[PDB]
């Protein structure tokens, strides 16, 4: 391995050959794993030199070690970075994308990835060099199998840099040119592209509901559903996250979710071993059960609400608090018939359970979904059986106990249920 | 309500 | 978000 010194003085030898061997000393020196010398290279000066490598089209080793060595900077810190967008390398990178060469071209992809990456600023300033065009480009096959394994997984990542970030949203225009290239790879049968294609789409359903129904209005739904079962995990995160995403709009938005056959997976995700699997598995229920009362029961008809109780029983206590928001969001919105089924399954004692709880707002969902449950009662008039079930529970305790919590809202609530239910 | 988050 | 080659 050479040292800076060394490579700056083969760099300055004008002298093509020398330049190209110091360049791919650098670009060694740049990917080893233990602490890559990058701010020497930076303060070296040498990023200007690298840039300028990136057009000599008669010598493309020169442009592959240059634009590698590049690379290695670029996926630093946002200082490094800034540093290779400030040595003009966006232009010299796209025009890259034309080389003949395909681990020349596939550079240049990776580099850009790593430039929007950086955040929406260096992601919508790739997008305004022109970017978006000769990537798509590297895409125009009828069979996506024909391309290189390696290649297409590193167009795939670059692209969902390109989808990446929020204020601002990438321009509305962009992802219009790119979503029908994006549902391509969505169907593409590698574990690699199934993956990044579904981590964009979660960072294009992370918005409003016009952004929403961008992505809706492209048929993908029954594809991130069938996505949603898969047995690889870096799938089903970016799935699940994407259908948790969408589940945030309107009520048509949330019914093709359903119509595509979603809640049937969800009594495995409920129950999955990893922690935030559960928890946004969890979260995702909790924006259906906030739906229409035939949604709620088609929650109900999968035979969901025994799983909610469980959750709600023992969990992860963030996924626990999700549980809690589920059922405020069911009681709130559920038929007198579905909120009787609700405590039929058991859900009065694990809810009173989470009424020791520490954090402030559980207690008031809490305490809201069972003012809830009352309304419900008071309709059948039956509150003085729930006053008896909320009371061997020891739940009567720690309703009566809540009085004397700081938080005003909590014994507000706390004392309207003692006062005109048990007092 | 919906809940983004 | 960013990877090294």
């Amino acid at each position: 391995n050479w040292s800076v010194e060394d490579i700056v003085k083969g760099i300055n030898s004008n002298n093509l050959e020398s330049q190209l061997q110091a360049t791919q000393a650098a670009r060694k020196l740049l990917s080893r794993e233990k602490q890559p010398p990058i701010d020497n290279i930076i303060r070296a000066g040498l990023i200007p030199k690298f840039v300028s490598f990136l057009g000599k089209t008669d010598c493309s080793p020169i442009q592959f070690e240059s634009a590698w060595a590049l690379t290695n900077i670029a996926s630093g810190t946002s200082e490094q970075t800034k540093a290779v967008v400030d040595g003009g390398a966006i232009p010299a990178f796209i025009s890259l994308l034309a080389s003949p060469h395909a681990h020349i071209s596939e550079q240049a992809v990776w580099a850009l990835g790593n430039i929007a990456g950086d955040g929406s600023a260096f992601r919508d300033l790739v997008i305004k060099h022109g970017a978006i065009d000769p990537l798509l480009a590297l895409l125009a096959v009828p069979d996506l199998s024909t391309l290189a394994c390696g290649y297409l997984r590193n167009l795939t990542w670059t692209l969902s840099n390109l989808c990446r970030n929020k204020n601002p949203a990438p321009p509305l225009d962009a992802v219009e040119q790119i979503l029908p290239t994006l549902v391509r790879l969505l169907h593409h049968n590698d574990p690699e592209v199934l993956a990044d294609s579904c981590w964009a789409i979660s960072y294009l359903t992370d918005g409003p509901n016009e952004r929403i129904e961008m992505v809706v209005k492209k048929g993908v739904v029954p594809q991130l559903v069938k996505l949603l079962g898969a047995t690889e995990l870096p799938i089903v995160t970016p799935a699940l996250r994407a259908i948790g995403n969408i589940v945030t709009g309107t009520d048509e938005q949330t019914q093709k979710v359903i119509d595509a056959g979603a809640l049937a997976v969800f009594p495995s995700l409920l129950t999955n071993p990893k922690t935030n699997i559960q928890k946004e598995a969890t979260w995702t229920m909790s924006n259906i059960t906030a739906g229409r009362q035939d949604q709620i029961q088609q929650v109900v008809n999968h035979g969901l609400v025994p799983f909610l109780v469980g959750v709600l029983s023992k969990a992860d206590f963030k996924t626990q608090k999700e549980a809690a928001w589920a059922i405020t969001n069911y009681t709130s919105g559920g038929t007198v018939e579905q909120i009787v089924y609700l405590v039929h399954c058991g859900i009065i004692e694990p809810l009173m359970n989470l009424l020791s709880a520490k954090d402030t707002k559980i207690i008031q969902v809490i305490l809201d979904a069972i003012s809830n449950i009352f309304q419900a009662a008071e309709k059948l008039g039956e509150t003085e059986k729930l006053s008896i079930m909320i009371e061997e529970c020891g739940g009567l305790d720690k309703i009566e106990a809540l009085q004397r919590h700081e938080n005003e809202s909590v014994y507000k609530a706390s004392l309207n249920l003692i006062e005109k239910y048990f007092s | 309500g919906r809940r983004t988050r």
